[PDB]
């Protein structure tokens, strides 16, 4: 009917995409198999008998992420040609992850994308998720964005990938690769999600009551967002939502795209009794800077768009209510060049819940991406870093010997301070 | 008051009437509960629920309506705790008078009893002299008098009148009927609470019933 | 065809109100859920005074429903005549009584006065002919001693021909149930001067009073108390409702026994009251009911009559009986006691006579009178004022809703001159 | 025999005729397999001004589908009345709505349209006769506001003299679930002027109040909503399909109500509506009617008529009932409200009556009326479009499109002469 691909790039694209796929087929009804024990053709193909597969590409240079896939239990569903393993990693290296050892395998994979969407008579856009500090994520990210921008021109391409932490960091040469791609990606995204696990830490220990989290349960977490907002394609609702039409509100300009995610109720078993939990209290918990999975104080900035979708038992009399409570809240702001800023999507499909899980089984559910001026205060966390490290030479002879023209490191540097005078114009008012 | 009246009447000054201590210390905290809905030609009152409380510390009836989504109906206490008087006997109203499946009339108008709390069945077992509606041993004997009258088997009753090899309330009454003797409602599920295996008493099993029946 | 609007507001206009709908629904033989079923064709000739119809053959009455908290309507709901009161008519704020008068007349008075009137102009245009309204509240309390005389003032706005008689509670003066009541009353006795053609005083004292000589009673309860208040509801428009000998109708009370435009607060009272255990004993004629009506106990406000004196009295009597037996006892009791009646008006007694009495009365009678007496119960008021008005710190709460207190002066100025209004005519 | 074509365009326009031909054919009485299944022969005369006959006596109905993306059309399919439509008359196309005007008119439209109007053209020239266009489409949208009035321009092309009626949902003023709404508006507005006879304006938040105010619905769905638009569209046509005292179709209606060929801008009201409880105590009758058609919270239009003046207004009568009464009430209405009418056009308020009335109502009624209130409506939108146009981004989206940007210009200016038009009309 309509198709949307998923590519998936690094170790953290990879992760994602483990997550991802296990709630889809949960949601579906699809065993591990491909057999069943709709709207299965938006994210799967129907092999001719009873097996399902899907529309998803993995991809890395290093072959351990990709190999616990091809050896697990969901290796059946999973076509050999949709894995993709390269030989070496890029060691957290731009230049490596774009030059010398990117274009050793970007016309292979762009192939089988391509060939991917020869099926896809109704495709409607991509989706890509990256790992800013990881070198695959940013190197190989930026050129695979490159050529399928020219590839297919005026066709959506989303993006969710993971933002650096404020503090949390893992990788010394992380602020040289995110300018990097910074660069690359502003132009030729259509629309990119920001999210840090630094956000995801705290709000998977504080709402949802686990002392330890890893890695696999953020995964979840963001499995969770991405259901939602192609839920609205995938069930029956009263309030349809589609990509041209998120892409039309959420962004007011070219480069302003950039929104950032929330979702609730995110809650444990214990407390689900003590609370009703109907439309009023969902939307309420969404504003609060706590639930931000982007580690950054709306407060310090305005609102220019937010977009609201709603899963399960709601009623579109109750959602009108709780938005125009929200209008009344002093403690938010807008900026009076847009007095609307507010669509909303409702979907009776409720969340599914997964075996060993971390949510209880709501039976309602909500979702909000909304643009904001507040991320220019992560803009400049990250420009100060760089510069620094850049003032000083610290890490130049790396990339060079890869490839990189030192030329590129200033012009990077300039585009994100013309992107910060951006947010600033566009906050100020007349 | 009609109290004060009678006061009046008795004595050149009217001492005031005393109030049944022994009955208002030990039956304060005893209330019995009842569903009930309106015997009434309008199809909207008919679809209305009702709760009825009556209390025994003072012998007073209480309705109230529970608030009904999507229902346009302003609900909440549909009468205040009141002291009515029947108008079938001319007297007060009394526990014996609140039976299931008895039509009640209450503010001259027609309430039908259809379902009772666990408290209020409970104690009105436990009471049967007060509560001959829930005298079970009594009920037993009429049952098993009529049976011998009649000289009809109670498993080719059993086998005639039930649904899926199970007796309802409407079974139940049938069978009585079909004897030549009334059940009331109220005597019906006083049954079934007593002998039915499960836990919730809406049906009989075969050898249930025919304990109950032997 | 002089159809009547019935309006309660508050928490004691609305308890009264209640037992009114009562003793009309039995006069008439309306059933609790609106059905007729009564006894006679002569209660169906003139229920439109008081009814409505509906189309499944109920009868819906006049009523509106005012209050500032839900507290008093859900017992409404919960009333024996309950489901009567048309769903709509039930208008309610979400706010605290207060107690206060400022807090009711300004801050939830405005919200609720726009709502109450529209749902008043339904009533009040949906019938052949409107003569007068009927306001049950009390003084002495916030919610109806503000927000009544709020809609009182637009009322006459609106319809200024007709008769806004209202029935009114008067604080106690040996023991009351609010500290600030004087402040309270003295407000609203200067919208109710102007605006009301008539206003009857009750006294919750002589209530009990009454109840503890004649009834005998050692537990009464509010609900005798205002079933006391109940018969002189009905026997006032009862000339509207059903044939007579005389009709008087209020705009005929209201010339009569008003004959200055200030000069109109009302004292009430009710005949026959007997023990309800010596009722068997007693030789009911005309005279022994003339015996209780001038009667200074069986007065339901406390104000004893002796201590002033008369300007105008009237009586109704129900029942088939002597006209030349009620006209000549009047002449005998305005003769016997000319020492209590002014001498520049003379005949200063007017009657009327009901063809059907209440049930279970062979026949009764209804007094309402006019005398100087009441600059008893204006001073207790006013001598309070002034010691309270000294201190001037209870003010603050009226002073916050935006109640300036030149109002608090203006108000016991236009009391003042009343009390010396009734002085100057007694001369 | 005076067919009209029915078109849909876009989500909410599937929804609301999905609603729609559920009630007609109720009142038609067609079984959902399209055979007749009713109960009286008066349902069988003028079956032919909305259904279609087939070779098995199985009745489909002159509907027409528009849509961008298929997924409102599959929700059509498996709705309870799904199999009655025709199957080729489902015309969709493969891409997103995109939510953009431009888009929609011009990328999209161009290869829809010439598919559609042939669609249209097998229906339009299949009957005797042909009165008039039915279309059912959003402003606040892209695929309704831009596709609808695109076909809206062609179909006067071919066919100037019928009636081009529209029925349109208008943004929302306080809160609205689309951002771009005030460029796809205005871009509407400026089309629907010139090329639409009769246009007929509703708001969804007026929709939400009255079904809290009146109906008592705690959840009111779409499908309340829906319903109750439903009534007004079976009504209007109604005079077509059942006889009467005075029949009025919608040539007399337009006739009658636009003075002008500019000011044509209607607001629609509906009566009777009662809660599910409260109905017992109603005496439904005409006087009751006429409260509700007049009473300002009735109308589905979020335009208070008190701060406007009218032009003109015409009211329709379903029922067996007195033409007196009807014609009584529209001079004692006209002449109690003379301040909200002009003076230079006097007999504002059009009536007229039909025989037969809907199911389970024993009579009703519709009200369309023609007012300067909507100078509120259209300032609303005026306001937020340029706050819109000052920030030059957002039509970024529309000038990838094709879209030059003095139409922005050129769509408010004629709309803000729109405007001044009701304001000088006033005088
Ligand atoms: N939230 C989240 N982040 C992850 C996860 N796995 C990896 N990351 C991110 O990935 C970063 C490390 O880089 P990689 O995971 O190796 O991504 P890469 O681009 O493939 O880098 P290379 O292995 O050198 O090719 C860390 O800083 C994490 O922030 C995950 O499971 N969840
Ligand atoms: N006689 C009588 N008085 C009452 C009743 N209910 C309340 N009151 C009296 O009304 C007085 C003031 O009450 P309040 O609630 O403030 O009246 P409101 O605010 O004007 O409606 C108190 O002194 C009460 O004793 C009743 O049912 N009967
Ligand atoms: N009342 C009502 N409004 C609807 C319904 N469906 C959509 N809408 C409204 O239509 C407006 C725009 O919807 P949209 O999807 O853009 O319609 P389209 O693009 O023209 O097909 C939204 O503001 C919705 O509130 C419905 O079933 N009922
Ligand atoms: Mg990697």
């Amino acid at each position: 009917m309509r198709e949307v691909i998923s590519i998936h790039v690094g170790q953290a694209g990879v992760q994602i995409g483990n997550g991802c796929w296990e709630l889809y087929c949960l949601e579906h009804g699809i065993q591990p198999d491909g057999q069943l024990p709709d709207a299965f053709n938006t994210f799967f193909s129907e092999t001719g008998a009873g097996k399902h597969v899907p529309r998803a590409v993995f991809v890395d240079l290093e072959p351990t992420v990709v190999d616990e896939v091809r050896t697990g239990t969901y290796r059946q569903l999973f076509h050999p040609e949709q894995l993709i393993s390269g030989k070496e990693d890029a060691a957290n290296n731009y230049a490596r992850g774009h030059y010398t050892v990117g274009k050793e395998i970007i016309d292979l994979t762009l192939d089988r994308i391509r060939k991917l969407a020869d099926q896809c008579t109704g495709l409607q856009g991509f989706l890509i998720f990256h790992s800013f500090g990881g070198g695959t994520g940013a190197g190989f990210g930026s050129l695979l964005l490159e050529r399928l921008s020219v590839d297919y021109g005026k066709k959506s391409k989303l993006e969710f990938t993971v933002y650096p932490s404020p503090q949390v960091s893992t990788a010394i040469v992380e602020p040289y690769n995110s300018i990097l791609a910074t660069h690359s990606m502003i132009d030729h995204s259509d629309c990119a999600f920001m999210v840090d696990n630094e956000a995801l830490y705290d709000l998977c220990r504080r709402a949802l009551d686990i002392e330890r989290p890893t890695y696999t349960n953020l995964n979840r977490l963001i499995g969770q967002v991405v259901s939602s907002l192609t839920a609205s394609l995938r069930f029956d609702g009263a309030l349809n939502v589609d990509f041209t039409e998120f892409q039309t509100n959420l962004v007011p300009y070219a480069r302003i795209h950039f929104p950032i995610c929330s979702y609730a109720p995110v809650i444990s078993a214990e407390k689900a009794y003590h609370e009703q939990l109907s439309v009023a209290e969902i939307t309420n918990s969404l504003f609060e800077p706590a639930n931000m999975m982007v580690k950054c104080d709306p407060r310090h900035g305005k609102y220019m768009a937010c977009t609201l979708l709603y899963r399960g038992d709601v009623v579109p009399k109750d959602v009108s209510a709780a938005v125009a409570t929200i209008k009344t809240k002093r403690t938010i702001q807008f900026v009076d060049w847009c007095p609307t800023g507010f669509k909303m999507g409702i979907n009776y499909q409720p969340p599914t819940v997964v075996p060993g899980g971390d949510l209880a089984k709501v039976q309602r559910a909500v979702c909000m991406l909304a643009n904001t001026t507040a991320i220019a205060e992560a803009w400049s966390r990250l420009d100060h870093k760089f510069d620094l490290m850049y003032a000083k030479r610290a890490f130049v002879h790396w990339y060079v010997g890869e490839g990189m023209e030192e030329a590129e490191f200033p012009e990077a540097r300039e585009d994100l301070a013309l992107l910060e005078k951006d947010y600033d114009e566009v906050a100020a008012e007349s | 008051s009609d109290e004060d009246t009678l006061r009046s009447c008795i004595s050149l000054h009217p001492k005031p009437a005393p109030k049944d201590q022994v009955k208002l210390l030990k039956h304060s905290n005893d209330i019995l509960r009842f569903k009930c809905h309106m015997v009434t030609r309008n199809s909207v009152d008919a679809s209305r629920s009702f709760i009825l409380t009556y209390f025994m510390a003072d012998d007073t009836i209480q309705v109230f309506e529970p608030p009904a989504r999507n229902s346009g109906i302003i609900a909440g206490k549909w009468l205040q705790r009141t002291k009515l008087t029947n108008p079938d006997t001319g007297k007060p109203f009394q526990a014996s008078d609140f039976e299931i499946g008895k039509v009640l009339t209450i503010n001259c108008s027609k309430f039908q009893l259809d379902e009772a709390t666990e408290y209020a069945l409970s104690f009105m077992e436990a009471d049967p002299d007060s509560f001959p509606q829930a005298d079970l041993n009594r009920i037993v004997t009429d049952f098993r008098a009529g049976l011998k009258q009649s000289g009809k088997d109670a498993t080719d009753l059993f086998k005639k009148f039930a649904s899926n090899n199970k007796i309802d309330v409407k079974g139940l009454q049938s069978i009585f009927e079909a004897i030549g003797l009334s059940i009331n409602v109220h005597e019906a599920i006083t049954i079934f609470r007593r002998y039915s295996t499960e836990s919730k008493p809406t049906s009989l099993n075969i050898r249930d019933y025919l304990s109950f029946a032997q | 065809v002089r159809e009547i609007v019935h309006i309660q507001a508050g928490q004691c206009g609305n308890q009264i109100g209640a037992k009114f709908w009562e003793v009309i629904s039995d006069e008439h033989g309306i059933d609790p859920t609106g059905s007729y079923h009564g006894d006679s064709d002569l209660q169906l000739e003139r229920i439109n005074v008081y009814y409505n119809e509906a189309t499944g053959g109920k009868y819906v009455p006049r009523a509106i429903l005012v209050d500032l908290e839900p507290g008093t309507m859900d017992s409404v709901r919960a009333g024996q005549f309950g489901q009567l009161f048309r769903p709509d008519n039930f208008v309610f704020g979400q706010s605290g009584a207060g107690n206060n008068w400022a807090k009711g007349y300004y801050t939830e008075g405005q919200e609720l006065c726009e709502s109450i009137l529209d749902v008043i102009r339904k009533e009040a245009e949906s019938c052949d002919c409107l003569q007068g309204f009927q306001l049950v509240h009390s003084l002495g309390g916030g919610t109806g001693a503000g927000l009544g005389t709020l809609l009182l003032n637009k009322l006459r706005e609106e319809y200024p021909d007709r008769i806004l008689s209202t029935y009114s509670i008067v604080p106690s003066p040996k023991v009351s149930d609010t500290v600030v009541e004087p402040y309270n009353c003295t407000l609203s006795v200067h919208q109710l001067v102007e605006s009301a053609d008539e206003v009857f005083c009750i006294d919750n004292e002589a209530l009990y009073d009454i109840c503890f000589r004649t009834l005998k009673l050692t537990t009464p309860t509010y609900g005798d108390l205002n079933h006391l208040v109940s018969m002189v509801m009905s026997g006032t428009t009862c000339a509207l409702r059903f044939p007579g000998q005389l009709n008087s109708d209020l705009r005929k009370l209201a010339v009569n026994l008003v004959p200055f435009p200030r000069l109109h607060f009302f004292i009430v009272g009710f005949a026959p009251l007997t023990s309800r255990g010596s009722q068997q004993y007693r030789a009911l004629t005309v005279p022994e009911l003339t015996s209780q009506l001038f009667d200074n106990k069986n007065m339901m406000a406390a104000c004893d009559p002796r201590r002033g004196v008369y300007l105008t009295a009237s009586a109704h009597f129900r029942g088939r009986m002597s006209s030349k037996e009620v006209d000549e006892q009047m002449l005998n009791i305005q003769a016997r006691n000319t020492s209590y009646f002014v001498e520049w008006i003379p005949s200063n007694v007017k009657s009327a006579i009901c063809d059907i009495p209440p049930r279970g009365l062979k026949m009764a009678a209804t007094f309402i009178g006019n005398t100087t007496a009441f600059r008893e119960l204006f001073t207790r008021v006013d001598s309070q004022f002034q010691k309270m008005y000294a201190r001037r710190a209870f003010i603050h709460w009226y002073v916050n809703e935006g109640l300036e207190t030149v109002e608090f002066d203006e108000a016991r100025s236009n009391m003042t001159d009343l009390i010396q209004e009734y002085e100057m005519y007694e001369t």
